[PDB]
């Protein structure tokens, strides 16, 4: 859910 | 023969700002590459426009508050880069090295209250020409002003317009000046609901068309 | 929507109260390989992961200007720490996340910033800390700040035992306010992770 | 960024030439603490001087130099990292006295890609390698430094004089006589 | 009229290194041809790279020896062009006239023992950051190192890598320097077989990327 | 030639401009033993001076010259092989006193294809023909020589100061004050 | 070498009406526009020809 900063 | 010349009187002296370049004495020096070094700035105003700094209020506070919930003037300050309220800003730090300016100056307001606190503020630009600043929103309403709520967006921005007779204005303020030359900015609290201990943080940055000209070295050295 | 999940190595941090990620100065890293390392540098990904540290307890008594700092890197008891004692030179960025958990009924504001070449600031200079990569933390809006900065300094590689380029700074902008419904105090923690970790001069064993 | 258009105004055109970093730093400034043997260190400029303060308003910098020196005897310059004893020999760039003073162009010679105005650690004080070399002469009366091709990185606070008057800092501005 | 000029103050003085050329006074001198004169060198580093010179050990000996056949540190020296062990080399003779350097430095090892003597050595680069140099091969093994046998090829070469924070390093060493800034080089004897009186001659030359910059006249004259 | 590639390293790019023979020798150096009548001999440069030592680090050499002379009265130069008595006549290149000193360009005038810094035999001392001529004036206060278009042949030993400290030769390196 | 010149006697002095222009010291100054400012005169006689004045 939402944004990812992998 | 050789070339005849006339050594002209009044020329040749060293001028701390002349465009001449000296003669090199140590050549062929290659310096480590600086390509892609982070954080470079090429113009002071690029920084001044992107990084608002805090205004200075009552007791060195970058914010204003209020206990009563009636209409009241929260703060009033001179529209001068030499104003006390601006003394700790980056904009004023930069401006002190220039004799003149012109353009927009941006004020940023940030509400730090809890979710259960709401407030309605008003900011107005009072041009020069009046003896004393308006003490109430009613009187100030006739001036260029903006009013706003504190909801999901706790931040608000207002532009102080450049409005003077001349195309430029001085950055410094002369001792002769009784009433500020560029007018005042007034921040009122129309009213609030349970926001007695909550504050409004104010900061300032340069506007898109803000401009400084004529560099000077004024500080006492 | 407003829910962010950061992942560094085999560690993750899912923040629901996020404003976004602020990248300081640049989004790219100056070539990790330069002439000062003669191509003998390597990357140690096993060290690029989160580690925690408590910064301070934010209370109503702390007024504007109260400042807390954490110079990086700090003592690390993990893989990263091992690197610091096994190599003469290192370089790395920082993925920093700071959280001040209270409740929507607390008021107040905190300034979270990453400062290059820390120096003790004067009361007056504090009004300009926004000149550095930062983010604010206000209970009504967010409980988590997130900043990402790259490596920098006069030297392409560093000796962290002698110099600490980046310094995390948290300052009270507006004091914490409390209701009967709010929290009494807010504990500020930091979730830090080194980035693009490179080592260079392998040292001998201390025995 | 907000503009006056929000309430019917019109944003004008701006000329930012004078706030250009390279331009503003490009002028001569004094260095007050002098000795017959002097190591050129830009941090020796006055902290409130036009250039001194702007320089300190940055973390990292780079620039070549141009200097003016009023001295007695011959002037000898030595690059960054050179033994102090070298200042006594003519093999190094030496300028023979010619009134009223000597003006030279010196290149950046530090071993670092850039220098700093503040350094958090040990080599308080800044590392000894943060210099533009040293100059020597029988007597050095005055020294003016000029930053050529300046580059500034990572801005830091810059302060105006603090105000006590509680409203505006007033001071005598130039005006005609009579 | 004639050309107006401004004689500029601060210029014109003689600078021992200026690029100006004087005015000739005796012309048309033809000199005997020098085409094809043997042994010309155009760059000091070409010579420094092709002619290794001897290091200076214990008693002005360009070699090391050993009586015991156990693991032992034969020699340890500072990675500095001002090191005592380098004091008699051509590389240091050249380097003294430059403020900075960077690049590879080559060490050459030559075994002078008889055919009946065999030995196994190890050389290691110990970067700065440790209090004291490793006294045993075991400890030093974790550093950048090389180990080798003495057989038909009695010569071995090892490159001391440039590994520092800055892109350049000083050639001179300041009195402030307690522990060498660029680290140490350690030469160990892993073990040997009947090589008690046999020696290992060590020399140094410049590497392919060795570089010197910023000329200086430091010697006391 | 061995490189750091042997153990995983990477050889970098090198700029050898400063170790170029022509460039390094191209600068003014002093000559200390002076007389009203002086024969220009490059071996009169200091043996440890930047140029003096480098010159001695070569067996054979060639170069034109440029000199600076601070003198009283007029300066007269005479070519290699000229009778000493000739220095008294104006027919030879003579420079009339003009403060603060005289700067001239002189050509190599030796009868040999090249000169030597060492000569094993008789014409200890070097042959009398190893000179760039002679100069004369009422009084010669200072003399600076400069090797133009220098060529060096057959390198010889070049020594650094010897070390006693048994580890490193340490000396005061320039650094900021305060 | 360098360019040989002869500093000529009788020249170089300041003349209150010479055509020389001084060396600038403060550059890049942009001045407010004056285009279309009313009442400009470029020659004294233009004025003298269009505005008779009274005899005494």
């Amino acid at each position: 859910f939402g944004a990812l900063l992998a | 023969g050789i070339v005849p010349v006339a050594c002209s009187d009044g020329y040749g002296g060293l001028v701390t700002t002349d465009p001449k370049t000296a003669d090199p004495v140590y050549g062929m020096v290659y310096n480590p590459p600086r390509t892609n070094y982070p954080g470079r700035f090429t113009n002071l105003l690029d920084v001044a426009e992107a990084c608002p700094t805090f205004l200075c209020f009552d007791e060195g506070k970058p914010y204003v508050v209020t206990r009563t919930d009636e209409q009241r003037l929260l703060a009033k300050f001179d529209v001068s880069l030499a104003a006390k309220h601006m003394s700790n800003t980056y904009l004023s730090g930069i401006a002190q090295y220039y004799a003149q300016y012109s353009g927009t100056i941006n004020l940023h307001f940030m509400f730090t209250g809890s979710t259960d606190s709401k407030a309605r503020y008003m900011v107005a630009y009072v041009p020069p020409g009046v003896e004393t600043p308006p003490d109430t929103p009613e009187k100030a309403a006739h001036c260029i002003h903006a009013e706003w709520d504190t909801g999901l967006n706790s931040k608000f921005t207002f532009s102080i317009p450049y409005v003077s007779a001349a195309d430029y204005a001085y950055t410094a303020s002369d001792v002769a000046e009784t009433t500020n030359v560029q007018g005042w900015v007034c921040i009122y609290q129309i009213t609030h609901g349970k926001a007695e201990q909550d504050t409004l943080v104010v900061s300032v940055s340069a506007g898109k068309d803000f401009e400084l000209r004529l560099p000077i070295d004024p500080r006492s050295q | 929507d407003r829910i962010l999940t950061t992942r560094n190595g085999h560690t993750t941090s899912t923040t629901q109260s996020s404003v976004g990620v602020t990248y300081g100065y640049s989004t790219q890293e100056d070539h990790v390989s330069g002439p000062n390392t003669s191509g003998l540098e390597t990357r140690v990904v096993q060290a690029e992961r989160f580690f925690k540290k408590h910064l301070f307890d934010w209370t109503p008594d702390k007024a504007f200007g109260h400042l807390e700092k954490l110079e990086l890197p700090t003592d690390h008891k993990g893989v990263y720490g091992c690197l610091v004692d096994s190599f003469a030179y290192m370089r790395n960025g920082w993925d920093v996340e700071v959280s001040a958990v209270g409740n929507q009924f607390n008021g107040g504001c905190l300034l979270v910033a990453m400062v290059p070449e820390w120096k003790e600031f004067t009361p007056r200079e504090k009004y300009q800390l926004t000149l550095f990569p930062h983010q604010f933390i206000s209970p009504r809006t967010n409980m988590t700040a997130h900043i990402v900065v790259p490596y920098l300094g006069v030297n392409r590689y560093d000796q962290y035992k002698k110099h600490k380029p980046w310094t995390l700074v948290v300052m009270v902008v507006s004091p914490l306010t409390t209701n009967t419904v709010s929290a009494g105090q807010i504990k500020v923690y930091a979730n830090i992770a080194p980035t693009h970790v490179h080592v260079a001069g392998e040292l001998p064993s201390k025995e | 960024t907000t503009t006056v258009e929000n309430y019917g105004g019109e944003t004008q055109v701006q000329r930012r030439q004078h706030t250009d970093v390279t331009f503003i730093m490009d002028r001569f400034v004094k260095i007050q603490n002098l000795n017959p043997t002097h190591v050129i260190d830009l941090m020796q400029t006055h902290q409130h001087g036009l250039v001194g303060a702007l320089l300190r308003a940055a973390t990292y910098y780079f620039s070549d130099l141009e200097i003016v020196v009023r001295h007695d005897g011959n002037l000898t310059w030595v690059p960054n990292g050179a033994p102090e004893a070298a200042l006594s020999n003519t093999g190094n760039p030496t300028a023979y006295l010619k009134a009223p003073f000597t003006r030279l162009a010196l290149p950046y010679t530090a071993p670092h890609r850039v220098l700093a105005t503040v350094y958090n650690g040990t080599s308080a004080q800044l590392p000894a390698s943060f210099n533009f070399g040293a100059i020597q002469a029988t007597t050095i009366h005055e020294l003016l430094v000029r930053m050529k091709r300046a580059e500034l990185y990572c801005p830091r606070p810059l302060l105006a004089v603090e105000v006590s008057s509680q409203d505006r800092h007033k001071q005598k501005i130039i005006a005609p006589a009579k």
